[PDB]
């Protein structure tokens, strides 16, 4: 009856000599 | 009474599936050779070849932004189309319903003419008719040939409106006649019109309305006329017993037997009276009203 | 060109502009060619506007209009084709990729992706929040 | 600013409705809770017992009884009562 | 307090009743009866 | 393949609804429609009252009589079965 709708980059890298100790 | 007994409620919302998965963690360990063994279970590949694709995805990318504006000028004319389907409707639907309005004017106007109920309609048609003769009187001014003969032609003329008048007046003495029954029922009821007065009137109209009555049965119209007799019989005036020994006479003539074409005028007699004894405040109340 | 094709640029010019004038205006232009059935990307619709927005008039008279809409019409294109690119283009192999990232992808590279027709392009696409829609499919709901 | 497409009630009824519905707006945030709150009211003020609907978007076709149904939309969402 | 235009009551006619007590006003068509659609607003 | 959210009825008048919201769903495309249609058969069907509510985002908390109710669920729109 009703209708409705609704942080940044980072570099590192090991020098050649830098860790190393020849002696 | 009554009281609650019990309910129920469910709300349908809106559901969707689910991903959720933890964070994987591996180590790349190495060794030395000799230091430490490893299990080798890894796999080869192929070089490969790795593009740039920059240019390749903006290519698509003008080619979907191009299909949009398609897309885009296709639901603005789709939405123009729309704009011109709803004028176009709105249009026709204008134009039937006003041929329809003039169709129904012509067939009241064409009615008005062919039964003049209305004074105004009959006005217009004595309006008309006096129009028709002057245009013929001025047929015949503009033509103006034998002058002596002229009072023959107007004669004539004159001779057509009589012919005509005749028949208008004919046509209004039919309608007088269909106003005047008209009349009378809605007398009748407007006097029916709750009360027990009211009630009262409602079944002596109901009652007048059984005695005129078309292609009732014979019986039928002699128990409605015994109901009648009675009726007048319970107030037994003077009229009212002059009413009785009509119906009484009615009612014998029908049964001895004869065609009700015979006694229709007799029966047409018995209706006024009854009406007019109807019309009365001691047969119904109301009546003072009226 | 032929009566058909005609018939059908006067519907376009119709949607764009039903005033009368007898002439469509640039701003107008790239929505007839898009009502058209063309898809041509913006710097082809520029191409065609400013190819006849330039005489003055404000707009494209008949003539002219209908002789640039033939020669717009006469070249062809394939829409199997830009789906096949696109689901190609998806970076997953089913072509499921986050929506997110694909609007800014398609905004920064070449042509400008629209923010209002890509935010109805993705309404009216309805995409699933739990798993990124398929490109095939994509393409389906879309066209 | 309010809108009704379809009522059956009194004037102060309807009054009434509109001022209970704005009241249920504003004391309750689940829309089903609201209806409750709203049918609850309606029924303790006309005559129980009634129920009513509540959502966003929902085709509506029944046949209530005489004077005793209404319908109206508030805020975001449309608001349809009917007594049983 | 009900202003506006009427038929013998219960007519589909621009009608406006003002509230005072809840300081709102409604206005709109009482359409064979007493209300059938109309606006409300806070006056 | 339809799912029930709620239902108080017998399985025949559910297996029933079912079958008479799927033949209203592929007659009638329309949300109104399909619910009207879908509360002509349910009243022709188990009994004269009835109460077809059709929609996506459409959730009620309204009281109703045992062995007439139902709530399910088919494709996408959500559909709800009673008797008024």
């Amino acid at each position: 009856d009703t209708s409705t709708q609704t942080g940044t980059d980072a570099i590192t890298q090991i020098e050649n000599g830098d860790l190393f100790d020849f002696d | 009474e009554a009281d609650r007994k019990l309910s129920r409620e469910t709300q349908t919302v809106k559901i969707k599936q689910h991903s959720q998965q933890t964070v994987r963690e591996q180590a790349t360990q190495m060794a030395r050779p000799g230091v430490l063994l490893d299990n080798d279970y890894d796999k080869e590949v192929t070089p490969g070849r790795y593009q740039e694709r920059d240019e390749i995805v903006l290519r698509s990318t003008l080619r979907i932004q191009r299909w949009v504006r398609g897309w885009l000028g296709r639901k603005r004319a789709a939405y123009l189309r729309g704009k011109k389907m709803e004028r176009e409707a709105f249009l026709r639907d204008q134009e039937a319903r006003a041929q329809s309005e003039a169709e129904e004017h012509r067939r009241r106007e064409i009615q008005r003419r062919m039964h003049p109920r209305t004074a105004a309609d009959f006005e217009v048609l004595y309006n008309e008719l006096e129009a028709w003769r002057l245009q013929e009187t001025r047929k015949i001014k503009e033509a103006g040939l034998a002058k002596e003969q002229e009072q023959q032609v107007l004669q004539q003329l004159l001779h057509k409106e009589t012919k005509l008048l005749q028949t208008i007046d004919r046509l209004k003495i039919n309608a007088n006649q269909e106003n005047k029954e008209a009349r009378i029922q809605h007398t009748l009821n407007e006097m029916s019109k709750h009360t027990p007065f009211t009630t009262r009137a409602k079944e002596l109209q109901q009652l007048y309305n059984g005695l005129n009555l078309p292609l009732l049965t014979v019986d039928e119209r002699l128990d409605v006329l015994l109901h009648v007799k009675w009726t007048v019989k319970e107030f037994d005036c003077d009229l009212t017993r002059e009413l009785v020994d009509l119906i009484d006479r009615e009612a014998d003539l029908l049964n001895r037997g004869r065609n009700p074409k015979m006694l229709e005028g007799l029966r047409k007699r018995i209706s006024s009276l009854f009406l007019n004894f109807i019309e009365t405040p001691e047969f119904n109340p109301e009546a003072v009203r009226f | 060109l032929t009566e058909e094709q005609i018939a059908e640029f006067k519907e376009a010019f119709a949607l764009f502009d039903k005033d009368g004038d007898g002439t469509i205006t640039t701003k107008e232009l790239g929505t007839v060619m898009r009502s058209l059935g063309q898809n041509p990307t913006e710097a082809e619709l520029q191409d065609m506007i400013s190819e006849v927005d330039a005489d003055g008039n404000g707009t494209i008279d008949f003539p002219e209009f209908l002789m640039l809409m033939a020669r717009k019409m006469k070249e062809t294109d394939h829409e199997d084709e830009l789906r096949e690119a696109f689901k190609v283009f998806d970076k997953d192999g089913n072509g499921f990729i986050s929506a997110a990232e694909l609007r800014h992808v398609m905004t920064n590279l070449g042509e400008k992706l629209s923010e209002e027709e890509v935010d109805e392009m993705i309404r009216e696409a309805d995409v699933d929040g739990d798993g990124q829609v398929n490109y095939e499919e994509f393409v389906r709901m879309m066209t | 600013k309010a809108v009704i497409k379809n009522a059956d009630m009194s004037e102060e009824m309807q009054a009434d409705a509109v001022d209970c519905a704005t009241q249920a707006l504003e004391k309750y945030n689940i829309e089903k809770d609201i209806a409750a709150y709203i049918k609850k009211e309606f029924d303790r003020k006309h005559n129980p017992t009634w129920h009513c609907i509540v959502g966003r978007n929902f085709g509506s076709y029944v046949t209530h009884e005489t004077k005793h149904f209404i319908y109206f939309y508030l805020g975001q969402v449309a608001i349809l009562l009917f007594k049983s | 307090v009900y202003e506006g235009l009427w038929a013998a009551d219960k007519k589909n006619g621009t009608g406006t009743y003002f509230y005072m007590s809840k300081g709102k006003r409604f206005d709109g068509v009482w359409a064979d009866g007493a209300i059938k659609c109309g606006t409300y607003s806070e006056i």
